[PDB]
Protein backbone atom coordinates (compact mmCIF):
# COMPACT_ATOMS: atom_id res chain seq x y z
CA UNK A 1 0.00 0.00 0.00
CA UNK A 2 2.91 2.78 1.02
CA UNK A 3 4.33 2.31 -2.47
CA UNK A 4 1.40 2.60 -3.91
CA UNK A 5 0.38 6.17 -2.49
CA UNK A 6 3.77 7.05 -3.10
CA UNK A 7 3.44 6.36 -6.86
CA UNK A 8 0.20 7.84 -7.58
CA UNK A 9 1.59 10.66 -5.64
CA UNK A 10 4.46 10.99 -7.84
CA UNK A 11 2.10 10.46 -11.31
CA UNK A 12 -0.13 13.37 -9.74
CA UNK A 13 2.66 15.89 -9.54
CA UNK A 14 4.50 15.19 -12.70
CA UNK A 15 0.88 15.58 -15.03
CA UNK A 16 1.35 19.24 -13.05
CA UNK A 17 4.22 19.74 -14.25
CA UNK A 18 3.48 18.28 -17.82
CA UNK A 19 0.90 20.45 -18.12
CA UNK A 20 1.67 23.75 -16.91
CA UNK A 21 4.38 23.49 -19.20
CA UNK A 22 1.70 22.40 -22.27
CA UNK A 23 0.14 25.88 -21.24
CA UNK A 24 3.05 27.92 -21.19
CA UNK A 25 4.93 26.74 -24.23
CA UNK A 26 6.52 30.09 -25.39
CA UNK A 27 7.30 31.55 -22.75
CA UNK A 28 10.83 32.17 -22.37
CA UNK A 29 11.67 29.75 -19.07
CA UNK A 30 9.74 26.78 -20.68
CA UNK A 31 11.71 27.61 -24.10
CA UNK A 32 15.10 27.91 -22.43
CA UNK A 33 15.12 24.70 -21.25
CA UNK A 34 14.48 22.83 -24.66
CA UNK A 35 10.85 21.76 -24.82
CA UNK A 36 11.21 18.57 -27.20
CA UNK A 37 13.70 16.74 -24.60
CA UNK A 38 12.02 18.10 -21.56
CA UNK A 39 9.01 15.99 -22.72
CA UNK A 40 11.71 13.26 -23.31
CA UNK A 41 12.69 12.91 -19.65
CA UNK A 42 9.71 13.97 -18.23
CA UNK A 43 8.06 10.22 -19.60
CA UNK A 44 11.17 9.35 -18.02
CA UNK A 45 10.43 10.09 -14.69
CA UNK A 46 6.83 8.81 -15.53
CA UNK A 47 7.55 5.87 -16.15
CA UNK A 48 8.86 4.76 -12.78
CA UNK A 49 6.00 4.43 -10.71
CA UNK A 50 4.33 2.16 -13.50
CA UNK A 51 7.32 0.12 -12.87
CA UNK A 52 6.26 0.22 -9.18
CA UNK A 53 2.74 -0.99 -10.50
CA UNK A 54 4.37 -3.82 -12.32
CA UNK A 55 6.80 -5.19 -9.69
CA UNK A 56 3.81 -5.44 -7.38
CA UNK A 57 1.77 -7.26 -9.70
CA UNK A 58 1.35 -11.45 -9.85
CA UNK A 59 4.01 -13.03 -11.80
CA UNK A 60 3.17 -14.32 -14.94
CA UNK A 61 4.76 -14.88 -18.50
CA UNK A 62 3.73 -11.16 -19.95
CA UNK A 63 4.75 -9.55 -16.32
CA UNK A 64 8.24 -10.99 -16.05
CA UNK A 65 9.10 -9.36 -19.63
CA UNK B 1 29.25 9.00 -73.59
CA UNK B 2 32.04 10.15 -75.28
CA UNK B 3 35.56 10.29 -73.66
CA UNK B 4 35.72 13.92 -74.38
CA UNK B 5 32.68 14.14 -72.51
CA UNK B 6 33.83 12.29 -70.29
CA UNK B 7 36.72 14.60 -69.30
CA UNK B 8 34.59 17.29 -69.80
CA UNK B 9 32.64 16.31 -66.66
CA UNK B 10 35.59 15.12 -64.55
CA UNK B 11 36.58 19.16 -65.23
CA UNK B 12 33.23 19.80 -63.68
CA UNK B 13 33.27 18.13 -61.19
CA UNK B 14 37.34 19.76 -60.15
CA UNK B 15 35.24 22.96 -60.12
CA UNK B 16 32.28 22.01 -57.67
CA UNK B 17 34.97 20.84 -55.25
CA UNK B 18 36.71 24.08 -56.01
CA UNK B 19 33.56 26.19 -55.47
CA UNK B 20 32.36 23.88 -52.33
CA UNK B 21 35.52 24.37 -50.74
CA UNK B 22 35.72 28.35 -51.31
CA UNK B 23 31.94 28.35 -49.67
CA UNK B 24 33.05 26.06 -46.65
CA UNK B 25 35.98 29.03 -46.06
CA UNK B 26 33.92 31.86 -47.24
CA UNK B 27 31.40 30.90 -44.57
CA UNK B 28 33.11 31.45 -41.54
CA UNK B 29 34.27 35.27 -41.32
CA UNK B 30 32.46 38.27 -39.72
CA UNK B 31 31.30 40.85 -42.28
CA UNK B 32 30.84 44.49 -40.83
CA UNK B 33 29.21 47.39 -42.50
CA UNK B 34 30.83 50.39 -41.05
CA UNK B 35 28.49 53.69 -41.28
CA UNK B 36 29.09 57.24 -40.20
CA UNK B 37 30.11 60.58 -41.01
CA UNK B 38 32.70 61.82 -43.09
CA UNK B 39 34.40 63.85 -39.76
CA UNK B 40 33.02 61.04 -37.20
CA UNK B 41 36.40 59.73 -36.34
CA UNK B 42 36.14 56.74 -38.97
CA UNK B 43 39.54 57.41 -39.89
CA UNK B 44 41.53 56.75 -36.79
CA UNK B 45 38.74 53.34 -35.63
CA UNK B 46 39.68 51.68 -38.96
CA UNK B 47 43.61 52.36 -38.05
CA UNK B 48 43.19 50.99 -34.46
CA UNK B 49 40.58 47.99 -35.66
CA UNK B 50 43.79 46.82 -37.92
CA UNK B 51 46.93 46.47 -36.14
CA UNK B 52 34.42 53.15 -54.09
CA UNK B 53 33.91 50.41 -51.40
CA UNK B 54 37.22 49.84 -49.19
CA UNK B 55 37.78 46.63 -47.49
CA UNK B 56 39.98 45.64 -44.80
CA UNK B 57 40.66 42.05 -43.47
CA UNK B 58 41.70 41.59 -39.34
CA UNK B 59 42.00 38.84 -37.21
CA UNK B 60 41.09 38.62 -33.27
CA UNK B 61 42.04 35.91 -31.60
CA UNK B 62 41.17 33.15 -34.12
CA UNK B 63 38.29 35.01 -35.77
CA UNK B 64 37.91 37.26 -38.91
CA UNK B 65 36.42 39.95 -40.26
CA UNK B 66 36.72 42.03 -43.52
CA UNK B 67 34.99 45.00 -42.31
CA UNK B 68 33.84 47.05 -45.32
CA UNK B 69 33.58 50.79 -45.75
CA UNK B 70 30.97 52.79 -48.23
CA UNK B 71 31.82 56.53 -47.17
CA UNK B 72 33.25 57.42 -50.59
CA UNK B 73 30.06 56.45 -51.92
CA UNK B 74 28.17 59.33 -52.95
CA UNK B 75 24.76 58.04 -54.70
CA UNK B 76 21.28 56.90 -53.88
CA UNK B 77 21.43 54.36 -50.58
CA UNK B 78 18.47 52.75 -51.83
CA UNK B 79 19.42 51.30 -55.01
CA UNK B 80 22.88 49.27 -53.27
CA UNK B 81 21.53 48.89 -49.55
CA UNK B 82 20.40 45.23 -49.91
CA UNK B 83 23.32 44.25 -51.23
CA UNK B 84 24.22 44.09 -47.15
CA UNK B 85 21.04 42.46 -45.94
CA UNK B 86 22.89 39.51 -44.59
CA UNK B 87 26.29 40.69 -42.83
CA UNK B 88 26.97 39.83 -39.28
CA UNK B 89 26.73 43.66 -37.74
CA UNK B 90 26.63 47.11 -38.20
CA UNK B 91 29.08 49.94 -36.38
CA UNK B 92 27.97 53.34 -36.24
CA UNK B 93 30.27 56.57 -35.91
CA UNK B 94 28.75 59.56 -34.27
CA UNK B 95 31.67 61.83 -32.84
CA UNK B 96 29.77 64.07 -29.66
CA UNK B 97 31.92 66.85 -30.52
CA UNK B 98 29.43 68.35 -33.33
CA UNK B 99 26.53 69.29 -30.66
CA UNK B 100 27.51 72.86 -31.38
CA UNK B 101 28.48 72.47 -35.12
CA UNK B 102 26.88 73.10 -38.64
CA UNK B 103 27.05 70.91 -41.53
CA UNK B 104 26.58 70.78 -45.80
CA UNK B 105 26.86 75.02 -45.60
CA UNK B 106 22.70 75.16 -44.74
CA UNK B 107 23.90 77.08 -41.97
CA UNK B 108 20.51 76.22 -39.72
CA UNK B 109 21.50 72.65 -39.07
CA UNK B 110 22.98 71.08 -36.11
CA UNK B 111 25.34 68.20 -37.18
CA UNK B 112 24.19 65.98 -34.12
CA UNK B 113 20.70 66.32 -35.29
CA UNK B 114 22.08 65.13 -38.95
CA UNK B 115 23.71 62.23 -37.63
CA UNK B 116 20.51 61.36 -35.41
CA UNK B 117 18.34 61.52 -38.62
CA UNK B 118 20.86 58.70 -40.22
CA UNK B 119 20.98 56.56 -37.19
CA UNK B 120 16.94 56.79 -37.12
CA UNK B 121 16.90 55.53 -41.18
CA UNK B 122 19.38 52.72 -40.77
CA UNK B 123 17.95 51.59 -37.49
CA UNK B 124 14.55 51.42 -38.71
CA UNK B 125 15.25 50.05 -42.54
CA UNK B 126 13.70 46.61 -43.79
CA UNK B 127 16.83 45.35 -44.66
CA UNK B 128 17.97 45.95 -41.17
CA UNK B 129 15.27 44.06 -38.89
CA UNK B 130 17.22 41.86 -36.76
CA UNK B 131 21.18 42.90 -37.01
CA UNK B 132 22.77 44.40 -34.17
CA UNK B 133 24.33 48.46 -34.00
CA UNK B 134 27.50 49.03 -32.08
CA UNK B 135 27.58 52.58 -31.70
CA UNK B 136 30.65 54.41 -30.89
CA UNK B 137 30.18 57.70 -29.09
CA UNK B 138 33.79 58.72 -29.88
CA UNK B 139 36.05 62.69 -29.33
CA UNK B 140 34.88 61.91 -25.90
CA UNK B 141 37.77 64.49 -24.77
CA UNK B 142 36.53 67.47 -27.02
CA UNK B 143 33.36 67.12 -25.60
CA UNK B 144 34.28 66.86 -21.80
CA UNK B 145 36.97 69.75 -22.36
CA UNK B 146 34.00 72.09 -24.54
CA UNK B 147 31.49 71.03 -21.81
CA UNK B 148 32.16 73.53 -19.39
CA UNK B 149 32.06 76.85 -21.88
CA UNK B 150 28.75 75.82 -24.03
CA UNK B 151 26.15 74.16 -22.52
CA UNK B 152 23.93 71.17 -23.92
CA UNK B 153 20.97 73.80 -24.65
CA UNK B 154 22.26 74.70 -27.69
CA UNK B 155 21.78 71.35 -29.13
CA UNK B 156 18.51 70.25 -26.87
CA UNK B 157 16.30 72.97 -25.70
CA UNK B 158 15.09 70.73 -23.12
CA UNK B 159 17.47 69.31 -20.65
CA UNK B 160 16.95 69.61 -17.48
CA UNK B 161 20.13 68.80 -15.80
CA UNK B 162 23.50 69.63 -14.73
CA UNK B 163 26.37 70.42 -17.15
CA UNK B 164 28.92 67.62 -16.46
CA UNK B 165 30.27 64.65 -18.10
CA UNK B 166 28.88 62.35 -16.03
CA UNK B 167 25.24 63.24 -16.98
CA UNK B 168 25.22 64.92 -20.66
CA UNK B 169 26.99 62.23 -22.20
CA UNK B 170 24.10 59.90 -20.85
CA UNK B 171 21.78 61.87 -21.95
CA UNK B 172 22.91 62.09 -25.46
CA UNK B 173 23.48 58.12 -25.32
CA UNK B 174 19.76 57.75 -23.81
CA UNK B 175 18.43 59.69 -27.20
CA UNK B 176 20.11 57.49 -29.51
CA UNK B 177 19.19 54.63 -27.93
CA UNK B 178 15.56 55.66 -28.01
CA UNK B 179 14.95 55.83 -31.72
CA UNK B 180 15.23 52.49 -31.81
CA UNK B 181 11.33 51.35 -32.53
CA UNK B 182 12.45 47.57 -32.85
CA UNK B 183 13.20 46.87 -28.85
CA UNK B 184 12.29 43.05 -29.75
CA UNK B 185 14.55 42.03 -32.24
CA UNK B 186 17.61 43.62 -31.87
CA UNK B 187 19.88 45.74 -29.36
CA UNK B 188 22.43 48.39 -29.78
CA UNK B 189 25.98 48.20 -27.88
CA UNK B 190 27.45 51.99 -27.25
CA UNK B 191 30.94 52.26 -25.83
CA UNK B 192 32.70 55.56 -25.62
CA UNK B 193 35.69 55.81 -27.82
CA UNK B 194 38.93 58.13 -27.67
CA UNK B 195 42.32 58.63 -28.95
CA UNK B 196 44.78 56.20 -27.98
CA UNK B 197 41.91 53.95 -26.56
CA UNK B 198 43.17 50.42 -27.68
CA UNK B 199 40.48 48.88 -26.21
CA UNK B 200 37.41 48.92 -29.27
CA UNK B 201 38.96 45.74 -30.96
CA UNK B 202 37.78 43.71 -27.83
CA UNK B 203 34.22 45.34 -26.95
CA UNK B 204 33.75 44.96 -31.02
CA UNK B 205 34.93 40.77 -30.18
CA UNK B 206 32.87 40.67 -26.98
CA UNK B 207 29.46 42.33 -29.26
CA UNK B 208 30.04 40.46 -32.01
CA UNK B 209 30.62 37.01 -30.35
CA UNK B 210 26.83 37.65 -28.57
CA UNK B 211 25.12 38.34 -31.38
CA UNK B 212 26.34 34.93 -32.93
CA UNK B 213 25.67 32.78 -30.01
CA UNK B 214 22.09 34.32 -29.76
CA UNK B 215 21.73 33.77 -33.44
CA UNK B 216 22.74 30.10 -32.75
CA UNK B 217 20.29 29.94 -29.95
CA UNK B 218 17.90 31.10 -31.80
CA UNK B 219 17.96 28.81 -34.81
CA UNK B 220 17.70 26.01 -32.03
CA UNK B 221 14.40 27.35 -30.94
CA UNK B 222 16.19 27.39 -27.69
CA UNK B 223 16.12 31.07 -27.10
Amino acid sequence: VVPVFVAILGIIATTFVIVTFVRYNDTPIVRASGRELSYVLLTGIFLCYSITFLMIAAPDTIICS
Amino acid sequence: LSAEDKAAVERSKMIDRNLREDGEKAAREVKLLLLGAGESGKNTIVKQMKIGIVETHFTFKDLHFKMFDVGAQRSERKKWIHCFEGVTAIIFCVALSDYDLVLAEDEEMNRMHASMKLFDSICNNKWFTDTSIILFLNKKDLFEEKIKKSPLTICYPEYAGSNTYEEAAAYIQCQFEDLNKRKDTKEIYTHFTCSTDTKNVQFVFDAVTDVIIKNNLKDCGLF
